[PDB]
């Protein structure tokens, strides 16, 4: 069957172009979007006890 | 409610979720149903003033 | 009604995120409502700390995780303490929390 | 006549008077990159500083950073330009990153120029409008410049000092040469005692001098151990160098 | 576009007491957020036609070279075996259970937002 | 609410797909070698040869061959056996 | 009062006029910011590994044609045809 | 029609409620629907195999037969195991047929 | 110049969040001796500056291989990872990334008769990481070509839609091998990226800088 390709360097460079595009697309397009909505939730869930206690001490409405 | 806001989201108008309901996975609780109904009364800000 | 603009902007903005986050809120409306939270989140992605809350969870830093969340929303209190500082400067005094021993 | 035509072309077309006539369009681009190539030329930076003054109020934050560090390297202090720059920073303080503000302050610390509204809007921006680990990415020679600029102008902001003192560690001081670490440790301890603020990370800038005291004199180590005893009771304890074992 | 609370505060301050309670639904709706209305369809974008013609240009080109492949009837009967599982996956994958299972992979959607607990931010 | 804002923008490609397709095509056309079943000849041979004799039978297999190995063209009968 | 000059560019309400454009990340804006701040400081090990494979597989492609040229010349300097005469 | 809007509405009602597991009854013979789909699957393959073969039947098979012949052929070009042999026999058969 | 707008809580955003947080979970950061506070925060940020981005690299290799492996199960398509240079070119590139990372922990100088035997077993994991991906994508697809040639021999020889219990038992065996190929397509993209975190994570170890001076009590 077909085992070796016509060029091994052309198939190795197709793998490096595809995997460096996925590296670029993940780091630039996906992971900024992942972390913008992961860390809105995460900063709000980590600050929620200290945010509300700091806000309780600040507003004079009570 | 949360499941009622999921049903009108763009995810459930998609093809593979079009005949689905978000309440079928986790139904709204008894407090979530009674507080969506209480919040429907208070979307009139005159009703919210006279109640308060 | 002296500081009611700040306290009701906090209330209306969080109620709109909470109603819509994870359901249909666009990322453009988040970055409109909270531009400095998106600015500080983008600093972690730019400076290769996009897993910093996973790093603090790996090393069990539960009080540095609470400081990480609190320092990323610390600009929510900036419209107040810029107002209260411009009160105390107009009344000749010093702002309290600006001082070390005050 | 080939050499004559080239020499005639060189004395009327490629001079520095037409080099500053193409440099009138975008000023802070051309101001920044020329000054990085050693083009100091104090009469040319006069010509820069007036063609940019109708534009400083509408510049982006990376343009304002490009103006100030160019006019720091050119060492030309245009005071009615530099109030337009601090009115760009004070009007857009939320948009300035603290990597950019530490280069703007070090220009404003060279030419001793400060407002009180500028000193608050830089401290409000580093503390609240910027990531809290962004002092850690700064490099301690720029943070010590910011600490003295708040101690020269007598501006006590204890929230800013807790932010800038994050950026002092063994990591950030270890990236400095021991000549530059010495000019920083003495410059950061002189500012930390001016406000009397002794954070828990003052033991990394004190400890940067007590592992290698042989580059310090006697009155400088008298200046260091004045702060060391002032910090040990403030932090409620006793100083001890760690040796790794 | 200034903020809508300062639009609420200004528009409640400049009403009389007689028409305060009548005005409260037009001040409510002036500060409601915009949810843009369902526009005209105009389906299949300029890139949705490149995606469908380019996938048809790929499927025809791959079926062209499959048909002269020396095992052409073996190759063309493998597309029947492969497309049989695409059919059997639309009828067996629980697509609502999968949607809520991916929704729990992300901590942003596995829980509700947690800050700002309404007693801390009152203005009395 | 907000559901009709996300229906307005239709399909869209990934945000740098043009650099993937230009990168995969530029690896398949800038091979630096003849195009898989052809051989470079001189211009004196190319101008002298018919286009039926320039073709090889191996490079034109039959589109749905009734016998495995059927070819569409026959090429040059001037064989060097 | 606290009067909206203090909330400017700090806290905004949900938009009422139109949904704005999304704020780009600095990496989506320019490839030069991605390349110099993240691709080269953080992923140069991965780019070095893709570079090693493309050069190594160019060695093995160079060995395979120098082995084809070796077996080709030992058929034309042996009076044989260097392949199986096509098949058709 | 709108060429985008009609077929989506058409395929959806074919996809969702058009069920030949109920419109043809068929619960009388099969236990579940989980094994009606495991026979429509194998039924799709057997129909697809029998269509691809029959849509061009007089062909010499590339795949190895096990010494079996389709119909009354048995010595013709369709059953020949040598492929250069069957090419010569197909070219004789083609001018006659 | 204008980026697109993203809905929060999209399904591709939730899948890639869970995928990235999975591969980041494989090489976790180590807890220091000291408590993490503002004193230890530059030592934690510098500890993250010196760790490789294996959370990003392993989901680069997960998403580029599961997309290539599942192309082989789409009709009219072959998997790119059934090519020898593609699949072994990803395996050498992971192994070289681990080695370039392990060579930079020093000053790029390469490390009695024991060490040629540690090296061999180490240099073979260049070969084995890519060949395992290549052979699994080749040997599953090759067997499917053979058994659908043998399944085609029955309706070719016998009637069309005739003697159907013979072809039914081999059409369900063919259908159960395409189903196993969906399992091998997802497993081999998982095993490639699990092993990439193991190999690259061997050299993912640096010194915690930490406080060199302390005010105790
Ligand atoms: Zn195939």
């Amino acid at each position: 069957m077909k085992l070796l390709p016509e060029s091994l360097q052309q198939e190795a460079a197709t793998a490096a172009v595809v995997a460096s595009w996925v590296l670029w697309h993940l780091d630039t397009q996906l992971l900024p979007t992942i972390m913008r909505e992961h860390k809105l939730h995460a900063c709000w869930a980590a600050a929620a006890k200290r945010y509300n206690e700091k806000l309780f001490k600040l507003n004079p409405s009570y | 409610t949360f499941a009622q806001r999921l049903n009108s989201s763009p995810a459930f108008s998609s093809f593979l979720l079009k005949r689905e309901k978000a309440e079928s996975e986790v139904p709204p609780s008894e407090l979530e149903l009674e507080a969506a109904q209480k919040a429907a009364e208070l979307e009139d800000p005159e009703v919210a003033l006279r109640t308060l | 009604e002296e500081e009611e603009l700040w306290l009701l902007t906090l209330t209306q903005q969080f109620k709109h995120i909470q109603k819509h986050f994870g359901i249909d809120l666009p990322h453009s409306v988040v970055a409109h409502m909270d531009p400095l939270l998106i600015k500080k989140i983008d600093w972690e992605t730019t400076n290769a700390l996009e897993d910093f809350d996973i790093t603090l969870d790996d090393m069990g830093a539960e009080d540095a995780k609470e400081q990480w969340g609190a320092e990323n929303l610390s600009h929510h209190f900036l419209p107040l303490i810029r107002y209260r500082r411009d009160l105390a400067r107009k009344n000749g005094d010093r702002y309290g929390p600006d001082l070390v021993n005050g | 006549p080939s050499q004559n035509l080239v020499s005639t072309f060189a004395n009327k077309v490629i001079v520095e008077e037409n080099l500053v006539n193409v440099a009138e369009i975008d000023v802070p681009f051309w101001s920044y990159w020329l000054s990085s190539a050693g083009f100091t030329s104090k009469d040319a930076f006069v010509k820069f500083a007036e063609a940019v003054k109708p534009k400083v109020a509408a510049l982006s934050t990376s343009d304002i950073t490009n103006l100030t560090v160019a006019f720091k390297r050119a060492n030309y202090y245009d005071k009615d330009l530099f109030t337009g720059i601090e009115a760009n920073v004070s009007a857009n303080f939320t948009k300035f990153e603290t990597e950019q503000l530490l280069q703007i302050v070090a220009t404003f610390d060279a030419f001793n120029h400060s407002s009180v509204a500028f000193l608050d809007d830089v401290a409000d921006s580093i503390t609240y409008c910027n990531h809290y680990l962004a002092p850690v990415r700064a490099g301690a020679d720029e943070l010590a410049t910011l600490l003295t600029y708040y101690a020269k102008n007598g501006h006590e902001r204890a929230d800013l000092l807790a932010t800038v003192a994050r950026g002092f560690s063994e990591v950030s001081l270890g990236k400095l040469s021991a000549a530059q670490r010495k000019d920083t440790v003495l410059s950061a301890l002189k500012a930390f005692q001016t406000f009397g603020f002794y954070p828990e990370s003052i033991e990394a800038v004190i400890g940067a001098a007590l592992v290698s005291p042989a580059e310090y004199s006697a009155e400088e180590l008298k200046e260091v151990e004045a702060v060391k005893v002032a910090a040990e009771n403030a932090l409620g304890g006793e100083f001890v160098l760690i040796q790794e074992g | 576009e200034g903020n809508s609370v300062a639009g609420i505060i200004k528009s409640v301050n400049e009403t009389s007491g007689a028409n305060l309670l009548s005005s409260l639904k037009t001040i409510k709706a002036q500060a409601a957020p915009i949810y843009p209305a369902a526009a005209s369809s105009t389906g299949y974008s300029t890139q949705a036609k490149i995606a469908l013609f380019g996938a048809l240009s790929w499927i025809l080109y791959r079926a062209d070279g499959q048909s002269k492949a020396h095992e052409w009837i073996v190759d063309l009967n493998l597309n029947v075996l492969q497309a049989a599982w695409l059919i059997s996956f639309s009828s067996l994958i629980p697509f609502r259970a999968v949607y809520f299972a991916f929704r729990g992979m992300a901590p942003a959607t596995a829980s509700t937002l947690n800050g700002l607990k309404t007693f801390s931010s009152i203005s009395l | 609410s907000y559901s009709a804002y996300f229906a307005k923008a239709g399909f869209q490609f990934p945000a740098g797909l043009s650099a993937l397709v230009a990168g995969i095509v530029a690896l398949n056309v800038c091979t630096g070698r003849p195009t898989k079943g052809t051989k470079e000849i001189s211009n004196a041979e190319y101008n002298a040869t018919p286009i039926g004799y320039l073709q090889s039978p191996d490079q034109h297999p039959t589109a749905f061959p009734k016998v495995p190995g059927m070819k569409d063209v026959h090429g040059s009968p001037h064989h060097h056996h | 009062v606290l009067g909206e000059v203090y909330l400017k560019d700090i806290l905004r309400t949900p938009p009422t006029g139109a949904i704005p454009a999304n704020v780009p990340h600095p990496f989506q804006t320019s490839f030069y910011t991605y390349a110099t701040k993240k691709l080269i400081p953080r992923h140069w090990y991965l780019l070095g590994g893709f570079t090693f494979t493309i050069t190594l597989y160019g060695i093995l492609d160079g060995l395979r044609d120098s082995g084809k040229k070796k077996a080709y010349d030992e058929a034309i300097h042996a009076g044989k045809t260097p392949y199986t005469a096509g098949g058709h | 029609m709108a060429v985008t809007s009609f077929l989506g509405k058409a395929f959806e009602k074919y996809f969702y409620d058009f069920s030949a597991y109920e419109q043809f009854g068929l619960n009388r013979f099969l236990s579940s629907k989980g094994q009606y789909v495991a026979l429509r699957h194998v039924g799709f393959v057997m129909v697809g195999v029998n269509v691809l073969l029959a849509a061009n039947f007089p062909f010499n098979p590339p795949f190895p037969t096990i010494g079996m012949c389709p119909a009354g052929w048995e010595g013709t070009w369709v059953c020949q195991a040598d492929k250069a042999k069957a090419l010569e026999m197909y070219k004789e058969w083609k001018k006659s047929n | 110049s204008s980026v697109r707008d993203v809905k929060t809580g999209s399904l591709p955003t939730n899948f890639l969040t869970g995928v990235y947080r999975f591969w980041r979970s494989q090489n976790p950061a180590e807890k220091p001796h000291d408590p993490v506070n503002d004193r230890l925060l530059p030592a934690v940020v510098d500890a993250s500056d010196k760790r490789a981005s294996i959370g990003t690299w392993a989901t680069t290799f997960f998403c580029t291989i599961i997309s290539c492996n599942l192309l082989g199960l789409m009709p009219f398509n072959e998997a790119p990872t059934s090519g020898l240079g593609f699949a072994t070119g990803l395996g050498v590139s992971v192994w070289a990334t681990a080695t370039i990372l392990g060579l930079s922990k020093t000053g790029f100088k390469f490390p009695f008769i024991f060490v040629p035997l540690e090296t061999i077993s180490y240099t073979f994991r260049a070969v084995s990481l890519g060949v395992r991906l290549w052979v699994n994508m080749l040997a599953g697809h090759t067997l499917l070509h053979i058994l659908t040639g043998m399944a085609l021999a029955l309706p070719f020889s016998l009637g069309f839609f005739s003697m159907v219990p013979a072809t039914f038992g081999v059409c369900c065996l063919l259908s159960a091998l395409v189903g196993l190929e969906y399992l091998v397509a997802v497993l081999q993209s998982g095993v490639f990226s699990i092993l990439s975190t193991v190999y690259v994570g061997e050299f993912n170890h640096d010194k915690f800088i930490g406080p060199a001076a302390k005010i105790v009590k």
